[PDB]
């Protein structure tokens, strides 16, 4: 089978600027190469088919070219919107392969998170488990780190993240942070505190609840 | 307007089949082939087989003994089945039009059907408020805790609340169970006024809840 090969594997670029991207195939395979966007959580979108052939309903900043073993898609202006991975797919040889994808990431200026601290819901509680959730919204670069410190114990393990895809109009990310104790415990302690660092912040910003008020 | 519409997610025990409908509208099943590729959690595309125009199968050599794939014209459907699953076969399966009866450019594509190969239970989820607490803005959520297998869908208000949502990755906890929280932000002084419900929906257990989202007293 055609093995083909798609460099960089993260690109990392401006708006406006020329974006290429380069899928290089293990043997010869003609001008049969088409190339496809997908978002997030969406299907492949076809771009371009035959190298360098237009599809319909897709914008002109998006041109392919090449021949042989080495092709380039192409955005000329690239526009927050155009965050997605990019797949190129030979047909010369059977069967139909696809490259593992270039992922595009574009670069903006940094933005601090909005904080937002929630306590678990009497409801949960009936369960027997308390979530407390952390919301770090709308920033810019992805790292961040938030610490957890109920009653002023530093809280180790027992908090999970994630993290959502840049958004395709700001470019910016989200993320959300869970702690997770017993009931139990929860009732026995008063001060909850998520510490967020991010680059955009001068000192860390502390959100916090005190359980009952 | 061409489209493929696809069967539900959903759990395949090891060792066990899969089996997934392709509903296609906007064109005629006698005049296209229909062709089946998957996506494995991270990973590129892979070509699976087609069907015919004429109702002649080609699979890649991977899956020539344990792939079928027919259809019926006249409902316009093509059934993907696979055989003998394993853990790698977890992945998100398509089917897709190419933009002519004879080629492989995809033009047309499902919606996907997110397959999770596992021994274990299917288990729908708890949802809870992520309730906004006192710049003119507040955030509201829901939790959607305790589910499997993947994915889950969130909306706000029905569809009609778009703007400023997130939804967040599952995350995968340490009980084999997934949790996910929706956020979305808000004017305060909407919070007396408007109505802000999250609707899940988790279709491997056919698990439908709409939670309002408010103040606590």
């Amino acid at each position: 089978d055609i093995l083909l090969t798609q460099s960089p594997v993260i690109l990392s670029v401006s708006p406006g600027e020329r974006v290429s991207f380069s899928c290089r195939a293990s043997q010869s395979i003609g001008t049969n190469i088409h190339w496809y966007q997908q978002r997030t959580n969406g299907s492949p979108r076809l771009l371009i088919k035959y190298a360098d052939e237009s599809i319909d309903g897709i914008p002109s900043r998006f041109s392919g070219s090449g021949s042989g073993t080495d092709f380039t898609l192409s955005i000329n202006s690239v526009e927050s919107e155009d965050i997605a991975d990019y797949y190129c797919q030979q047909n010369n040889n059977w069967p139909t392969t696809f490259g593992a994808g270039t992922k595009l990431e574009l670069k903006r200026t940094v933005a601090a998170p909005s904080v937002f601290i929630f306590p678990p819901s009497d409801e949960q509680l009936k369960s027997g488990t308390a979530s407390v959730v952390c919301l770090l919204n709308n920033f810019y670069p992805r790292e961040a780190k938030v610490q957890w410190k109920v009653d002023n114990a530093l809280q180790s393990g027992n908090s999970q993240e994630s993290v959502t895809e840049q958004d395709s109009k700001d470019s910016t990310y989200s993320l959300s942070s869970t702690l997770t104790l017993s009931k139990a415990d929860y009732e026995k302690h008063k001060v909850y505190a998520c510490e967020v660092t991010h680059q955009g912040l001068s000192s860390p910003v502390t959100k916090s609840f005190n359980r009952g008020e | 307007q061409v489209q493929l519409k696809q069967s539900g997610p959903g759990l395949v025990q090891p060792s066990q089949s899969l089996s997934i409908t392709c509903t296609v509208s906007g064109f005629d099943l006698t005049d296209y082939g229909v062709h089946w590729v998957r996506q494995s959690p991270g990973k590129g595309l892979e070509w699976l087989g087609v069907i015919w125009s004429g109702g002649n199968t080609d699979y890649n050599t991977p899956f020539t003994s344990r792939l079928s794939i027919n259809k019926d014209n006249s409902k316009s459907q093509v059934f993907f089945k696979m055989n003998s699953l394993q853990s790698n076969d977890t992945a998100i399966y398509y089917c897709a039009r190419a933009l002519t009866y004879y080629d492989y450019e995809f033009a047309y594509w499902g919606q996907g059907t997110l397959v999770t190969v596992s021994a274990a239970s299917t288990k729908g989820p708890s949802v809870f408020p992520l309730a906004p607490s006192s710049g003119g803005t507040a955030a509201l959520g829901c939790l959607v805790k305790d589910y499997f297998p993947e994915p889950v869908t969130v909306s706000w208000n029905s569809g009609a609340l778009t703007s400023g949502v997130h939804t967040f990755p599952a995350v995968l906890q340490s009980s084999g169970l997934y949790s996910l929280s929706s956020v979305v932000t808000v004017p305060s002084s909407s919070l007396g006024t408007q109505t802000y419900i999250c609707n899940v929906n988790h279709k491997p257990s056919n698990t439908k809840v709409d939670k309002k989202v408010e103040p606590k007293s």
